[PDB]
């Protein structure tokens, strides 16, 4: 019997009891057993009588850290505390039975603020038939803690935005003789200095504080404080330039050089790290060994007698899987019609339906009862870890699906399901990301409910952990293998191809690019086949030193891969990405968490430590999770837990900043409501509300949602308005809150209600990623990717571009209007020529982008143009490659059949870009697919037939040139169609 | 062989009434049959485990119990117990109750293996009441039959059972014979043992039996099977030497094994004219107490009545429980149909119904173990005189002109659905007859229509006189009631599965 010392609460000094408990006795039994000992030994039996064994927590110290044994359905021998003690040679150990306490006022208060920010009460335990979520909240403390305590204070407060990529071609020129000029401002003295483009900010100061040492009186810098008591800062923004990096490897410097604007800096004091302090944790640390159950050699009945059997390994079972369907009951029949209905149950892994079943048709009345066993051909020992029991109701007189719901056959504990479950069914009004959801409908009032019985077992049926345990083919097969590894990602693998890949499994492993094809062939419905795969992955030195290819590392995080080890390596490969890289794929990692079948995974844990290490990832992470919670019922609870874990780590500084932004969003949502709910009176009412809102303690300064470095301040009420739109968006216009801004320009924003803007942040996150691609080739197609965001229930905060105008207005179809419009705005010939330069370098970028993505055909009314000639699209809600009306080419020097020195530089540029994308066909094909599913196969076939997957460069280089011409004939007819239906 | 082939065919007719009894009669001819039968039954168990079938695991578990208990001796060469233990050791993973059943069999095999014959002596010792002081136990069989309705055929069985054939002296002799043969096999001199024990007085027979019984119980608490049997053999051999017949045991010349049957139990009989079980309390003027109510179709309801009526009567006022631990057994001459659709094995043996029946009935009482709980509806009846009563009804309920001939009111009802979502309704109605027909119910309102209902409440109108009968009762009638609320709701009846 294992001896343990228990430090009983009450004494003159605390009293301790030494108890011998069974190694395989359960913890709950230990609670009762300890209780009896205290009653027998207590000096005050009344204290231990009134209390109960269920009102205490068992704490133990591990290297100065207190841990609590959260799980109660566990045997003593399995506890990590025993392991730790024996390694340190402690026996018997000490377990403190500390009385539980209720939450205090401050703790309840802090939880209240967090609940408001998240938009969901994480403490809710109503619509859950398991304890997964609460376990996740407790366990995710360990991630946070170390990252919170592993941060650099100064660099985390100032958060410099550096990059590592080399300068492109079109920016090396703009650094002449390896030099750059910086306009340093100090109070009223703004002087220019010249430094080398490979000098670190720590030096730019040294020289400055030496040159001006004699002239420091003019600068007004404090005399006592030296060149270390200051840091450069972007004037008009909260973007410091600190650290030890070249002054060319920042992101503000590279933006200015692209726009040809001098760099303006101001000396400032360092932000105090004391303003980022975090609340000390309230919860104790959950026990480390909680996700581990043991190997098949300890969970099996065989080799043991019935005396000592406590746990049964799943692989010992050999029976066909079986469930019992009792029936369904709709509180009120949605429609009275002569139709029959029948239930069906399926087992699934990813999108692979391993097996199905059905039941006899019966009339669709308000309550249907069957009480029938359905037995599946799959053996109970063949169930994989992420098995999903999918229950679906079909109708008929084909078969019209009505409802579906999902259950986890092996829950988060490695324990088969056993009991009676009543589940409420979602309603569908081929596949989607929402359909893989293990969440139950919260509408328990008018939603069908189905009752299932899964047989009970005398012992827990646990899933064991795999044990890591330890000529050339004919050229034809090797050549045939090479062909399969080298097809388009969407290309399927035939059964014969699967045998070749699975049979040749140790040959492909060494080839890093074959992984998403190797593991698509493994048969997951067989215990040994999965066992073979784990041995194969034991040694993966090739994939641990191969160049990171985000296209590949994204392929593995798709739906198909429902494994824990296949996904874990991909995420391990993502752990190389840099902050700049991370910020481009955020909204696509977040929207891919909808696929992890469990809550606490490596992807989700990765999303938070990167977040809590950088400020700019956290800011945008906050807003991307926040939108999903507020408008996606199927994944609210997973996302709520994730955000809460982060919000406790960011800090009091960013927490204040996240409060203020939420207030403004909520108040302005109310303002929208008023006007929308119900004609110059509309304008007058808006002014009253806006003036009242400013008087309604509107925050005097808040960071813009889509630009953390820009603090908008007091509103400007004479420029706000309500456009002539049925949705009536607010043309809000704020002003900067920084005195150091060098211009009095405002900050325009559009606050729109009545549409879902999750797509717009994607078709605008995709393009910005395409812009980086065309930068990997030192091309600068000049797109205009503006800011946009979705913050809640059909509300959006779009950014305003200064000096813009819609083409539908530059036409309010006369052909020559466009050219004369730009001439009027900039009659100066030099400016006009420079303007038409951009109108081409960006009329391609958009011809390309909206053709690759398949959204080229658009109405004239959704296109715009800035006064400097930059074209750009907006409102991302017979075909045409894109919108290339004659007016556009009219401005390039074209008419009829002519070719202008610009018309050719368009075609040249156009294609020169298309071919750049083809070099990343895999990435564009994984990101298209992910979008589609987790956004809104024949649909996804467009991104090949039009991205030229197959034919070679020349075959494409003439593909898109033929496309450019196709449009040249269309001219002004498609736009007709558009406006025609939109006016009819 | 011919005998082996015949046993297999017979064992089929019991896995598919008198057929099971015929199986026991055939296999009792010779000791060798039991071992042959054990293998054939065990072979069918393997097929189940290799196909996962469920409907044929309940029967096989019973037969195996029955047969091992009867079997006189297990030769050391044959280890059929080890084969059986391994076969059922791979059933722990099956769903409940199958895993639970086989876990008991494993415990049964362990006791037999480490101390052969322990099971049989335990059963008969309790039946005859001759339990030692160190371990006291008893089992009393008490029948309740009505000669007015029960046919004389069943009465004769009770008469024959009630006849006390075995005597306490004989029982000690028989048990000692079984204990020695079961361990020493044919090497024991059965005729020599029988003759020399007969001269022994009752006191010495009991004292010797006490020593042997204690040794077997201690043996079962030994670790290794081989050592446990060896320890028993040495102790049993020493007892024979001390008793004064060492040559009777361990005879070099093998003998012929004698099939020692199971002596009849201590059975009594009483006239069950009145369905109330007060008579059982009158018979008074943890050990078990076997109740064997007979039943008919009509008395089925009053059976249930008295049954549940006495059951909860004791739950609150326990009288018999202080002396026994009641266990009830129904025997058909409503409950029938109930067990007829829920326990097919009970259907073939008992529902299909010394003489054959006495042996069949004795088998039924000896190995039936699975409790059954019947469906009942609890009702609260409120009168106008400040008096309230609680009743239990299962069959049905009637009220009104139709009910009165056989022997406005506010109606509240609350149906519900499988999921736990319901629909309370307040639908008061005026009619000349209201009946509840039967889990849910289906109300009746001869205004005629019938409506599904789960929980109901009926309220009278200003002391309006009306007679209500429970389950078509002809004596217990409540008149001028003011309210009645009906809602759905150890000594349980016993079934084999
Ligand atoms: N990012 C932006 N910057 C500046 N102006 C913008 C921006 N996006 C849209 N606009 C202007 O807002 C108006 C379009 O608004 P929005 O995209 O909400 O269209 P809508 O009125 O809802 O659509 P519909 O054309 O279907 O009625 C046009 O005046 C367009 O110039």
């Amino acid at each position: 019997l294992i001896p343990i010392e228990f430090v009983l609460p009450t004494s003159k000094t605390p009293e301790t009891a030494l108890l011998h408990v069974a190694g395989h006795g359960n913890v709950e039994q230990m609670k009762a057993q300890v209780w009896l000992r205290a009653l027998e030994t207590s000096v005050s039996a009344d204290f231990y009588h009134r209390l109960g064994p269920d009102h205490f927590l068992l704490l133990y110290q591990k290297k100065g850290q207190w841990y609590e044994i959260y799980d109660k359905y566990q045997v003593v021998q399995t506890l990590d505390c025993l392991r730790y003690w024996k390694v340190l040679h402690r026996s018997p150990g000490q377990i403190h039975v500390v009385q539980r306490h209720a939450p205090s006022e401050e703790t309840l208060a802090f939880q209240r603020q967090l609940n408001a920010l998240i938009g969901y009460d994480v403490t809710d335990v109503s619509n859950v038939h398991d304890d997964e979520l609460e376990f996740t909240r407790r366990r995710l403390v360990t991630p946070r803690m170390a990252e919170v305590a592993g941060r650099d204070p100064k660099l985390y407060a100032m958060h410099p935005w550096v990059t590592s990529k080399p300068l492109p071609e079109y920016l090396l020129k703009k650094i002449t003789n390896n030099c750059v000029f910086i306009v340093i401002h100090r109070s009223t003295t703004s002087q220019t200095i010249k430094v080398s483009a490979d000098d670190t900010p720590g030096t730019i100061l040294q020289s400055f504080f030496t040159k001006m040492a004699k002239k420091k009186s003019l600068m007004d810098i404090p005399e006592s404080q030296n060149e270390r008591d200051f840091v450069l800062r972007v004037c008009g923004r909260d973007e410091y330039l600190v650290g030890e990096t070249p002054i060319k490897n920042f992101q503000w410097v590279r933006q200015c050089l692209k726009n040809g604007e001098e760099i303006h800096l101001v000396l400032d004091t360092p932000p105090d790290p004391a303003l980022d302090e975090v609340r000390k944790e309230e919860w104790p640390l959950v026990d480390d060994c909680t996700g581990v159950t043991g190997y098949h050699e300890q969970l099996t009945i065989h080799g043991k007698d019935h005396e000592s059997v406590f746990t049964v390994s799943l692989w010992d079972c050999d029976r066909k899987f079986r469930v019992k369907i009792r029936g369904i009951d709709i509180p009120v029949l949605p429609r009275t019609a002569d139709l029959t209905v029948f239930v069906e149950a399926n087992i699934q892994y990813g999108q692979q339906v391993l097996c199905q079943r059905r039941t006899s048709p019966k009339p669709f009345t308000e309550e249907v009862l069957w009480n029938v066993w359905l037995e599946f051909s799959i053996k109970i020992k063949d169930l994989p870890k992420g098995a999903l029991l999918n229950l679906q109701i079909y109708c008929g007189k084909k078969a019209q699906l009505l409802y579906y719901v999902n259950l986890l056959l092996i829950d988060h504990r490695f324990l088969l399901r056993h009991g009676e479950y009543v589940l409420h069914m979602w309603q569908l009004s081929s596949f989607n990301a929402d359909k893989l959801t293990s969440a139950t409908n919260p509408d328990k009032e008018n939603s069908m409910s189905i009752s299932i019985l899964l047989d009970n077992y005398c012992h827990p049926i646990a899933l064991p952990k795999h044990r890591p345990t330890p000529a050339e083919m004919p050229n034809q097969l090797r050549k045939q293998l090479e062909a399969i590894i080298a097809t388009d990602p969407l290309n399927p693998l035939t059964a014969e191809d699967k045998e070749l890949l699975w049979h040749f499994r140790y040959e492909s492993l060494k080839d890093p690019k074959a992984y998403p094809k190797l593991f698509s062939s493994v048969k997951w419905g067989q215990q040994e086949i999965v066992a073979k795969t784990y041995q194969l992955l034991a040694k993966r030195e090739v994939w641990d030193q191969s160049a990171l290819d985000v296209g590949l590392t994204m392929q593995l995080l798709d739906c198909n891969f429902s494994d824990e080890n296949v996904r874990a390596i991909a995420v391990q490969k993502l752990e190389s990405l840099e902050d700049d890289d991370v910020l481009h794929y955020l909204l696509q990692l977040v929207q891919a968490v909808k696929f992890e079948p469990y809550h606490d995974s490596a992807l989700a844990r990765f999303l938070l430590k990167r977040g809590l290490r950088n400020k700019r990832i956290g800011h945008f992470l906050f807003w991307f999770l926040r939108s999903e919670i507020a408008q996606s019922r199927h994944y609210q609870q997973r996302f709520a837990v994730i955000l809460e874990a982060y919000l406790r780590g960011c800090g009091t500084a960013m927490l204040h900043d996240f409060t203020q932004q939420v207030q403004v969003i909520d108040m302005l949502q109310k303002v929208t409501i008023d006007i929308k709910s119900l004609s110059s009176q509309v304008i007058s009412q808006l002014k009253q509300k806006l003036e009242n809102l400013q008087n309604l303690n509107l925050p005097q300064s808040f960071r813009v949602p889509y630009d953390p470095g820009l603090k908008a301040g007091a509103l400007v009420i004479e420029k706000c308005k309500v456009m002539a739109s049925k949705k009536k968006p607010l043309w809000l216009e704020f002003k900067c809150a920084d005195p150091t801004a060098l211009s009095n320009e405002t900050i325009g924003i559009i606050f729109k209600h009545g549409d879902d803007l999750r797509q717009d942040m994607l078709i605008l996150q995709i393009l910005r990623i395409m812009e980086s691609i065309w930068e990997t080739e030192s091309l600068d197609l000049c797109l205009l990717p503006y800011g946009c965001i979705s913050t809640g229930d059909k509300i959006g905060m779009i950014e305003i571009v200064k000096d813009a105008t819609t083409i539908a207005k530059i036409q309010q179809f006369k052909d020559e209007v466009l050219s004369h419009w730009l001439k009027e705005k900039c009659p100066i010939e030099e400016k006009f020529q420079a303007a038409v330069e951009r109108f081409v370098y960006s009329c391609a970028g958009y011809c390309v982008a909206t053709f690759v993505l398949g959204i080229g055909d658009r109405h004239n009314d959704n296109i715009m143009i800035s006064e400097t000639g930059n074209l750009f699209h907006i409102d991302f809600g017979e075909r045409v490659p894109f919108v290339l009306t004659p007016d556009f080419l009219f401005v390039m020097g074209t008419s009829g059949k002519k070719t202008s020195l610009h018309f050719q530089k368009f075609q040249d540029v156009c294609v020169k870009a298309y071919l750049a994308l083809r070099h990343h066909t895999n990435l564009l094909i994984i990101l298209f697919s992910m979008m589609l599913m987790t956004g809104m196969k024949e649909d996804i076939e467009y991104i090949r037939d039009a991205l030229t997957v197959g034919k070679s460069e020349e075959d494409a280089k003439k593909y898109f040139l033929d496309q450019i011409e196709v449009c040249r004939d269309k001219g002004w007819t498609v736009q007709f169609n558009w406006f025609l239906h939109l006016v009819l | 062989t011919c005998t082996e082939d015949r046993i297999q065919h017979a064992l089929e007719r019991c896995l598919h009434c008198l057929n099971c009894w015929s199986l026991q009669e055939l296999v009792s001819r010779d000791p060798g049959h039991f071992l042959i039968l054990l293998e054939q039954i065990l072979q069918k168990t393997r097929e189940v485990q290799e196909k996962g079938t469920y409907d044929l695991l309940a029967p096989l578990a019973l037969l195996f119990y029955s047969t091992v208990l009867c079997t006189p001796h297990f030769p050391p060469d044959s280890d059929l117990l080890l084969k059986a233990a391994r076969t059922y050791h791979r059933f722990l993973t099956w769903p409940v109750p199958y895993c639970s059943i086989c876990q008991e069999l494993l415990t049964f095999i362990d006791a037999e293996l480490k101390a052969p014959g322990i099971s049989y002596q335990r059963l008969v010792r309790a039946e005859q009441g001759l339990s030692t002081r160190s371990h006291r136990s008893s089992t009393v069989t008490v029948l309740l039959l009505n000669p007015v309705e029960v046919q004389a055929e069943f009465l004769d069985v009770a008469d024959k059972l009630s006849t006390p054939g075995p005597s306490p002296h004989s029982a000690y002799i028989t048990l000692l014979l079984h204990a020695f043969q079961a361990t020493f096999g044919a090497h024991c001199d059965l005729s020599g043992l029988h003759r020399r024990l007969q001269s022994k007085t009752l006191a010495e027979l009991e004292a010797i039996f006490t020593e042997t019984a204690e040794a077997q119980e201690l043996a079962s608490g030994i670790g290794d099977a081989a050592e446990a049997r060896q320890w028993l053999r040495t102790k049993l051999q020493a007892v024979g030497e001390k008793a004064g017949f060492p040559g009777v045991l361990d005879t070099a010349k093998p003998g012929k094994l004698r099939t020692i049957p199971i002596p009849v139990a201590r059975c009594y009989t009483y006239s069950w004219n009145q369905d109330s079980f007060d008579i059982l309390q009158e018979i008074l003027l943890a050990s078990t107490l076997r109740v064997v109510v007979f039943g008919s179709d009509r008395i089925s309801g009053k059976v249930a009545r008295a049954y549940s009526n006495l059951r909860r009567l004791e739950n609150n006022r326990p009288l018999l429980t202080r002396f026994f631990k009641l266990q009830f057994f129904y025997v058909p001459v409503d409950i029938s149909h109930y067990l007829g659709m829920l326990d097919p094995w009970y259907e073939r043996n008992v529902l299909g119904l010394l003489p054959i029946l006495a042996d069949m009935l004795l088998y039924y009482c000896r190995f039936a173990a699975r409790p059954v709980l019947l469906q009942v509806y609890q009702t609260e009846l409120t009168f106008i005189t400040g008096e309230k009563t609680t009743e239990i009804f299962i069959h049905s309920l009637e009220l009104g002109h139709s009910a009165a001939t056989r022997a406005t009111l506010q109606i509240i009802y609350s149906k519900g659905a499988i999921s736990g979502r319901s629909r309370w309704s307040n639908m008061e109605k005026l009619c000349t007859s209201v009946n509840l027909s039967k889990e849910a119910l289906t109300l009746n309102l001869t205004e005629t229509s019938q409506i599904k209902v789960d929980k109901v409440q009926i309220i009278g109108s200003n002391s309006c006189p009306f007679a209500v009968c429970l389950d078509q009762d002809e004596r217990k009638i409540l008149q001028s009631v003011i309210r009645c609320e009906v809602s759905p709701c150890c000594l349980p009846i016993m079934t084999f599965s």
